[PDB]
């Protein structure tokens, strides 16, 4: 019940879709695509993308991770390791 | 010093119970007595001389 | 509104008076103008009184309901908003309202007739008496608000009396009378939106088929502010309407999705959100309530108007002549139907409908 | 005389200490009255 | 006419009796609000209402009529269910409880051997009316009152029910009129003085009256469950709460002070000897006397309801929970064993006659 | 469509009673006006020192309850709003919300110099210069603070105004 | 073990609400006393020559 | 034991409760006779919850811990 | 001061018409010695009854019957 | 005494590099609570417009160089963040915050009075 159902390909696929809703330089986004160089994101543009990625996967990047993340692949790895389903009420599970 | 103005609402409440008791005790008793006189309305209503 | 409504600090009225404005245009500022707003306690009247009094213009508000006039005084500073107890059947009361006024705005009009007044008396008789009294008082400017489908040859009592009202006002006051033809106005507690927001709308198949060009009420009051203080608008006719045409059925269904009445599939039909009735029955019910109900209900004339769509007089002027861009209903629809949302209450997430969201919702409504 | 002053002898003393004397019978008497009322009440109940 | 009218009245006579009965209760409840303000005023050295009707006799009418001419506040007009379901259930519960209150011998609308059970059962329904107002409500003060209301019910319900059962056990009957007649020789205040105090305390808790006014504490929960109520819903809840005060005051007079039985038997005979029993005037006076005896005893406890309000501060509801379970319940359960032991010892087990 | 409006029909406040229905609706108004005047329920809205004088109206010396005056803690159960104290900018939104939560009919009383025009704090950066900038005021009570009799006189003036209401006769003659 | 009053004496006051009935009796005493209310506007409160009112 | 009289009283009590609501609905003046602020269903500033003046978080359906649940 | 005997004494001294007017505005039946009248027409009295409290020894009788100012 | 929710201890940062991280950390907190701001205050705009507004206000102080000014600016931003998240502001204030709105020529100001 309360377990992750994510896959590396699905997380990467949805990560690309979110990042293509911004004014990024290139629409060709993969694991090795860097935010600063390939996507041309500054301080505030990068944080806008990170929060937007937080909304998609319902995860919250910590301060250390968000201040040191460089590539999209690191975002994908963080989502896979830390994502959990939100706890439901008592009625949703046992009924 | 007895304040009579404070006792006015209690007197009206006292009359409130008496209104229910006076009507219920008399109207119900009269209805039972009237219907025990006979099987027809000419005996229940009209009272004979004898 | 802005910060200073007048285009200049010195204005010369049509009657020759020179009026000087003082202050930057706040509550303590003055414009030198005194205006009378007939029917200032109505829906549009409160908007007009608020805009005039907020910049210092003296407002004289004739009234018949004593409790309804109280909230008008908050708009202006001390001595700005004045009240006169009046009746359209009392000539002296009307003459006192316009004695000191440079501008007279006639917002008096009705769609129903009652035991004391007919449709002719209010739409024609009241307008004529106000217009003639204004001229004898030497009022520089008169502004009359007719309806959107004003036509003296119309088969509807409301549209015909409004059409005659335009002509009788110009004859009495003179060629210097400006006439405004506003479309149905949407706003907080707007009569145009109140009917759509009513859950138990009897005969929605016959009534909600009318197509209109709804216009923002705040802009109509803003337009009147432009017209009153601009002598270049004298003698003209203004049709105030939105760009996008809407049918009441489209608005009714679009609102239904915003209110989230459809969260339960059975509820809209069970609650009576659809009340299909034959028109002959609606005519009978409207005829009966015209003499039984003490409150103005859906009457016979409004039943006729459901078959008449809003037609725009091309010769008349628009917001472009006044230098304004009409507001779009899609932008302001959510904020005026928000109070009627069922639960909301920030439970999980408020569904805020933007300009693009409303337009998409219109496509969903018409999608079978 | 030409001002507001207290009398020559001064004002009489006032009461400002706590004055809440106890009242009523001893608690044992009230307990006996409760038992006496209960005893007599059950006696009349028993007779009825 | 005449003949067709003299039997039409007979056909509708018993509806007039009920309407008169309803008016009799309403008058007492209406003027209890005036009496409470007058009684507290003089105790607080004020006057109380004296400027609404001659000496304040129209104060109740003005308060009711003004509220009946007030706007009803609700999210939508169709939401008339939500703010009216609560008060209506509370009002119906207390009005139906008056059916088994005999103003005289056999002068009750409902006569049954289970009148005691009907009385307690009907009163418990009124609690459900109070909790209805807090129906997933958005008002935080309404919600807090519902939690307190349930807590108070757990306090008094066990204590109040068991005290009434002891009186019923002493008479071996659950009929209210039989309980009244059983007190001809002794009023149950004397043998069961502790129970009368306990009953009155439970009555205060049941009606949410001070010192147990935690449901409607103005200094704690502004107005409690009535903070969102206005116009008719407020009146119905206000009417129901004061109808319970009269009902509980009348119940105290019935269970412990002989109900309608005369204060003095000699005085009762002398007054009735002035009237002929062959005329209806005797039974009009008799109903006035018997209900007058009940009214005097009931007015004293309605005075006592006001008296305790003007003399005691409010007690916290969590302290009330410990008060009933640790003190009241052991005492009442002790008496429910003590009483049969006394009766069996002296061969005085009760029977119904 | 011919309209013939009479010219010399007196306004409602001057219009005498002519037919039978005039006395009927005037009786309807007076029964309601008497009830609301007698059941004068203000709301407990004490802000500053003006509230202390408002408490002394409920004191035994004046005993506002003798006139039918009861203070209610909820806006739903109150029809009179007495602004007794200073209205600050931080407080103004709260005052407007509480006023809007009172069901109609409702009246507002402005007591003291603070509520009337700001009084001692008129030239303050955080004080509203008169509660009438936020809510409509029916009667202004002067004083700093107005005495307990000054407030009672203002209430009497409002009750005099309430007894002159013609809500139901207005529907018959003016609508 | 150092209480001055016996357990029965302390229980009699506690069970029979000794101080509560004392408080009730004091409140009833005021019920038979003259109130303080004056009938404004037919009667007026005290005033002094130093009083400040309308200018 | 006859209970026809009791049944009539219960019928009257149910009807009596509706009279209080019906009287209040037919006695109050219409909004247009008052300040004419419209229907209560639109006056959201009035139909909203009471929070002593300041709006707070909406916790209508939040859990409420009860310290006397065992009692 | 709140005794019924005081009301009966004032009822007898004033009479029916005077007391009924007090029963309409004054909410109290009071009697006193006339002190004088003002230009508006109001009458002013002083009470010699020993049972009257401190602040209630002077009162006015307004001209109007239904409203007082 | 326990501090209120979302309360930070005031501190004077003596490193410019550290100050940049704190601003970035606070910048993300504003973006994450944008939907909460819309829900709590019942705004008429979507959360996307709120985030645009937050970015615009942050960009107004992007080129501030003096470190002592940064500490005051950061401290006041933390106080503003705490005020919004805890629903201490009334809904009217937030509505007016987003209700913020080619200048007039010389003659246009001249004809009306100017300043
Ligand atoms: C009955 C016996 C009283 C009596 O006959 O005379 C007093 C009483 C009038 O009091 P009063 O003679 O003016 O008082 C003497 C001086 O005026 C004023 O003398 P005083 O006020 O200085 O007297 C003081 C006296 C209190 O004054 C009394 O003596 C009254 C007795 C009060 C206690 C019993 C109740 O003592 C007290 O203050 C303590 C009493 C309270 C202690 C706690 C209660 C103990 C019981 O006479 C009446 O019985 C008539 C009034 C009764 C009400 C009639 C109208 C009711 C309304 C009907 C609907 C319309
Ligand atoms: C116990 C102390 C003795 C009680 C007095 C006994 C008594 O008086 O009985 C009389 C009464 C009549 O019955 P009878 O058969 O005539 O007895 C012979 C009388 N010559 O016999 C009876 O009817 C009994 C009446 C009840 C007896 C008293 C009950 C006291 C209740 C216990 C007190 C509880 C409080 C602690
Ligand atoms: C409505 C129906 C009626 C309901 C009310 C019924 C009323 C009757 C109540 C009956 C029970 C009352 C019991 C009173 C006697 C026992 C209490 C007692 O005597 O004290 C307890 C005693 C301890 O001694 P102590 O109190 O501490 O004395 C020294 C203090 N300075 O302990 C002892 O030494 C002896 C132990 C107790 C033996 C008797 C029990
Ligand atoms: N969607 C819309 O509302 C549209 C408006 N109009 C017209 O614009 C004008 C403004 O009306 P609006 O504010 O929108 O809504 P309303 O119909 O509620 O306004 C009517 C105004 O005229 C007054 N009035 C009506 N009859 C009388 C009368 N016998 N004596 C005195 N006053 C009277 C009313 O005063 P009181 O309130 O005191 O009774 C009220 O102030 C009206 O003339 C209307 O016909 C036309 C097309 C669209
Ligand atoms: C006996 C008696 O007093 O009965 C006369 C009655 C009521 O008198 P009351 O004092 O209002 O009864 C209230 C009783 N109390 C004072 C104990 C509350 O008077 C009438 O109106 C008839
Ligand atoms: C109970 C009877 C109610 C009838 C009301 C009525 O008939 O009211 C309706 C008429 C019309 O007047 P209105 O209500 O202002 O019209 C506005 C509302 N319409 C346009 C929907 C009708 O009024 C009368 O003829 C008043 C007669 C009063 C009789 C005494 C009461
Ligand atoms: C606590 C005091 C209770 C009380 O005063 O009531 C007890 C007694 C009377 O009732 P009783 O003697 O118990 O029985 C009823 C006795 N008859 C037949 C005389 C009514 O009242 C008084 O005589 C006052
Ligand atoms: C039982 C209910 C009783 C109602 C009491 C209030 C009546 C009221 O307020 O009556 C007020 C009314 C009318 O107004 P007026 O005061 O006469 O003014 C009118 C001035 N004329 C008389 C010079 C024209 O009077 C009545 O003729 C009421 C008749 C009622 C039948
Ligand atoms: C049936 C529902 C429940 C009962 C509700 C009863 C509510 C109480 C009544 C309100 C009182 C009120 O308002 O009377 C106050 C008013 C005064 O009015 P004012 O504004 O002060 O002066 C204005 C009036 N002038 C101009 C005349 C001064 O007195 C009256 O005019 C009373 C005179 C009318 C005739 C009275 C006798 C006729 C018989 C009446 C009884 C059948
Ligand atoms: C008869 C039925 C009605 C009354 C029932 C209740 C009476 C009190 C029961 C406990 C008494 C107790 O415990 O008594 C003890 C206490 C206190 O005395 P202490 O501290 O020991 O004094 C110290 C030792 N001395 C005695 C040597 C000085 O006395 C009281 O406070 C008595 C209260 C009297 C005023 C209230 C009486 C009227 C009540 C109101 C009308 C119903
Ligand atoms: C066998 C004879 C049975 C007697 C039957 C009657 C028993 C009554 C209750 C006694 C115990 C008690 O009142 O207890 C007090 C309790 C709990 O107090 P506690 O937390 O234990 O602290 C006290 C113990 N100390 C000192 C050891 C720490 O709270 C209260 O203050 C409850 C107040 C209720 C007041 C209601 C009065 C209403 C008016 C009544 C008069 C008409
Ligand atoms: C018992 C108390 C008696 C005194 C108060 C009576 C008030 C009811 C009369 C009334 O409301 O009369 C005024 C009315 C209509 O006018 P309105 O104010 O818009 O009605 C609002 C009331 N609704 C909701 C019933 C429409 O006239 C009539 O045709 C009444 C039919
Ligand atoms: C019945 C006994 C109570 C009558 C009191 C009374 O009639 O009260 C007098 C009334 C109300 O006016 P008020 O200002 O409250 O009078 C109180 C005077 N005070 C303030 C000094 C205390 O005035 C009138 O007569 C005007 C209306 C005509 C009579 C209507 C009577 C009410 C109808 C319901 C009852 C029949
Ligand atoms: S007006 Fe004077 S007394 Fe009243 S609140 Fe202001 S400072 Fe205090």
């Amino acid at each position: 019940q309360s377990a992750s159902t994510l896959t590396k390909e699905d997380v990467l696929t949805r990560s690309v879709s979110v990042l293509r809703g911004f004014e990024v330089k290139t629409k060709d986004i993969d694991l090795q695509t860097t935010f600063v160089q390939d996507l041309g994101m500054d301080s505030l543009d990068l944080n806008d993308a990170l929060v937007a990625l937080e909304e998609e996967f319902d995860v919250v990047f910590d301060d250390k991770t968000a201040n040191e993340i460089k590539t999209v692949g690191e975002v994908v790895d963080f989502v896979l390791a830390n994502y959990l389903p939100t706890e439901q009420s008592i009625n949703h599970t046992i009924r | 010093m007895i304040p009579f103005e404070a006792l006015i609402p209690y007197a009206i409440m006292f009359a409130g119970f008496c209104l229910g008791g006076g009507v219920m005790n008399s109207a119900i008793t009269a209805d039972i007595t009237k219907r025990a006189r006979g099987p027809n309305q000419e005996i229940k209503r009209n009272v004979g001389e004898d | 509104v802005s910060t200073f409504p007048l285009k200049s600090d010195i204005n010369i009225t049509k009657s020759g008076k020179t009026l000087l404005s003082v202050g930057q245009g706040g509550r303590s500022s003055r414009t030198g103008f005194t205006a009378t707003v007939f029917g200032g306690t109505g829906f549009l009247g409160r908007v007009v009184v608020s805009k005039l009094a907020k910049h210092g213009t003296n407002v004289v508000v004739p009234f018949r309901n004593d409790r309804a006039r109280r909230q008008l005084k908050v708009n202006g500073d001390l001595g700005v908003v004045n009240f006169v107890e009046f009746d359209i059947r009392n000539l002296k009361s009307i003459e006192d309202s316009v004695k000191y006024s440079d501008i007279v705005i006639n917002l008096i009009g009705t769609e129903h007739f009652s035991k004391n007044f007919s449709i002719e008396d209010v739409n024609i008789g009241a307008a004529e008496r106000i217009a003639k009294a204004a001229k004898e008082a030497g009022v520089s400017r008169l502004i009359h608000v007719s309806s959107y489908n004003a036509n003296p040859s119309s088969s509807s009592d409301f549209y015909a009396t409004k059409g005659i009202g335009e002509q009788v006002v110009r004859d009495n006051f003179g060629p210097d009378a400006t006439i405004v033809r506003p479309a149905p106005m949407y706003f907080r507690n707007s009569p145009f939106l109140n009917e759509l927001l009513q859950i138990k709308a009897l005969g929605g198949n016959v009534i909600f088929k009318k197509e209109v060009y709804p216009v923002h009420a705040l802009q109509v009051g803003e337009a009147i502010e432009r017209i009153a203080f601009d002598d270049a608008t004298a003698g003209q006719t203004y049709e105030l309407f939105g760009k996008e045409r809407y049918s009441k059925k489209e608005l009714r269904e679009m609102i239904k999705h915003i209110i989230h009445i459809g969260q339960r599939g059975y509820y809209p039909y069970s609650a009576g959100f659809y009340l299909p009735a034959p028109e002959p029955f609606l005519y009978a019910f409207a005829l009966i309530r015209q003499y039984i109900s003490s409150q103005p209900r859906f009457n016979v004339d409004q039943l006729k108007r459901s078959h008449i769509n809003q037609e725009i007089d091309q010769s008349a002027k628009t917001f472009t002549d006044l230098g304004m861009v009409p507001d779009e209903l899609s932008e302001y629809l959510y904020r005026y139907v928000k109070p009627h949302i069922s639960y909301t209450s920030q439970t999980q997430n408020r569904t805020v409908y933007s300009k693009e969201d409303i337009e998409k919702l219109r496509d969903y409504v018409n999608t079978p | 005389a030409t001002q507001d002053l207290p009398p020559i002898s001064g004002y009489a003393p006032i009461q400002w200490k706590r004055n809440l004397p106890s009242r009523g019978f001893r608690p044992v008497i009230w307990f006996l009255g409760l038992c006496t009322a209960t005893g007599y009440g059950f006696y009349q109940i028993s007779l009825a | 006419m005449l003949n067709n009218l003299f039997d039409f009245i007979e056909y509708i006579e018993y509806w007039l009796i009920i309407v008169a009965f309803v008016a009799s209760v309403l008058i007492v409840v209406a003027y209890l609000t005036v009496a409470e303000r007058k009684t507290m005023g003089y105790m607080q050295r004020r006057l109380g209402p004296n400027a609404v009707g001659y000496y304040g006799v129209l104060m109740a009418v003005a308060d009711a009529l003004k509220l009946l001419s007030k706007e009803i506040v609700l999210p939508h007009n169709g939401d008339i269910i939500y703010v009216m379901s609560g008060p209506l259930i509370s009002l119906f519960s207390v009005l139906l409880s008056w059916a088994v209150i005999p103003f005289g011998p056999g002068l009750s609308l409902l006569d049954s051997e289970y009148s005691i059970i009907y009385l307690l059962a009907s009163g418990s329904i009124g609690v459900f009316g109070t909790v209805i107002v807090g129906w997933m409500s958005n008002s935080k003060y309404t919600v807090l009152a519902t939690v307190r209301t349930t807590a108070q019910l757990i306090s008094y319900e066990l204590v109040l029910t068991t005290v009434v059962f002891i009186i019923a056990l002493i008479v071996s009957s659950l009929n209210i009129n039989v309980i009244i007649e059983s007190q001809y020789n002794i009023w149950y205040i004397i043998p069961f003085f502790p129970l009368c105090l306990i009953f009155f305390i439970s009555a205060l808790a049941e009606t949410a009256r001070p010192p147990f006014d935690n449901v409607e504490a103005e200094s704690e929960l502004v107005s409690g469950h009535m903070t969102e109520l206005s116009a008719s819903p407020f009146v119905i809840f206000f009417l129901s709460e004061y109808c319970s005060m009269v009902l509980m005051s009348t119940l105290t007079a019935i269970f412990f002070f002989g109900g309608y039985l005369p204060f003095s038997n000699t005085i009762h005979h002398l007054i009735l000897n002035l009237f002929d029993q062959h005329s209806i005037y005797y039974f009009i006076i008799e109903g006035i006397l018997l209900s007058g005896y009940l009214a005097i005893k009931a007015n004293f406890f309605m005075f006592s309801f006001v008296w305790i309000r003007a003399a005691a501060p409010r007690l916290r509801y969590d302290l009330l929970i410990l008060f009933c379970w640790y003190v009241l319940l052991p005492i009442v359960f002790a008496i429910v064993v003590f009483a049969p032991g006394i009766l069996y010892c002296f061969d005085a087990l009760p029977v119904i006659i | 469509y011919s309209s013939d409006l009479p010219t010399d029909i007196p306004v409602l406040s001057k219009r005498p009673h002519t037919n039978l229905l005039d006395y009927t609706f005037t009786t309807f108004d007076k029964m309601k006006n008497w009830a609301r005047k007698s059941s004068f329920w203000p709301m407990t809205f004490g802000l500053a020192c003006c509230a202390v004088e408002m408490m002394h109206v409920s004191a035994p010396r004046y005993d506002q309850d003798r006139l039918g005056i009861i203070f209610r803690a909820s806006p739903r159960q109150s029809d009179i709003m007495i602004v007794a104290g200073t209205v600050t900018n931080k407080m103004a939104p709260a005052l407007r919300q509480v006023y809007d939560q009172m069901p109609y009919p409702r009246w507002v009383i402005s007591m003291g110099s603070c509520a009337n025009g700001g009084g001692y704090y008129h030239y303050s950066y955080s004080v509203v210069r008169g509660v009438d900038r936020i809510v409509p005021v029916d009667i202004y009570v002067p004083g700093c603070p107005p005495t307990s009799e000054a407030l009672m006189y203002g209430v009497f003036q409002l009750q005099k105004k309430m007894m002159d209401g013609q809500t139901h006769r207005m529907w018959y003659r003016s609508y | 073990e150092e209480s001055s009053e016996s357990a029965l004496s302390k229980a009699t006051k506690w069970y029979l609400l000794s101080e509560i009935f004392r408080g009730l009796y004091i409140t009833l005493e005021m019920y038979f006393r003259a109130p303080y209310t004056i009938y404004y506007p037919f009667e007026k409160g005290p005033v002094s020559p130093r009083f400040r009112g309308e200018h | 034991m006859l209970q026809d009289l009791f049944n009539n009283y219960v019928i009257l009590v149910g009807i009596l409760g509706l009279i209080f609501l019906g009287v209040n609905y037919f006695i109050v003046e219409s909004p247009r006779m008052d300040e004419n602020n419209g229907n209560i269903s639109d006056y959201i500033e009035k139909s909203g919850p009471f929070e002593c003046g300041f709006s707070s978080f909406e916790q209508s359906h939040n859990p409420i811990p009860i310290a006397f649940i065992l009692v | 001061s709140s005794s019924i005997q005081r009301t009966l004494r004032n009822l007898w001294k004033n009479g029916f018409k005077k007391s009924f007017k007090q029963l309409q505005g004054y909410n109290d039946i009071k009697s006193g010695r006339l002190v004088g009248t003002d230009s508006f027409g109001n009458k002013f009295y002083e009470v010699d009854d020993p049972v009257e409290i401190h602040m209630r020894t002077r009162f006015v009788e307004y001209t109007g019957f239904w409203r007082q100012d | 005494t326990n501090p209120t929710a979302f309360a930070q201890t005031t501190r004077y940062v003596k490193d410019s590099t550290e100050m940049r991280t704190l601003v970035l950390n606070l910048y993300r907190r504003y973006l994450r609570h944008s939907r909460g701001f819309v829900n709590n205050y019942n705004l008429d705009i979507p959360a996307s417009q709120v985030r645009t507004k937050i970015r615009q206000e942050f960009e107004r102080q992007r080129f501030v160089k003096d470190l002592p000014l940064k500490n005051v600016l950061y401290m006041k931003a933390q106080m503003e963040f705490q005020e919004l998240v805890n629903f201490w502001k009334q809904q009217c204030h937030v509505m007016q915050y987003f209700e913020s709105i080619k200048g007039d020529s010389f003659v246009q100001k001249f004809l009306k009075g100017a300043q």
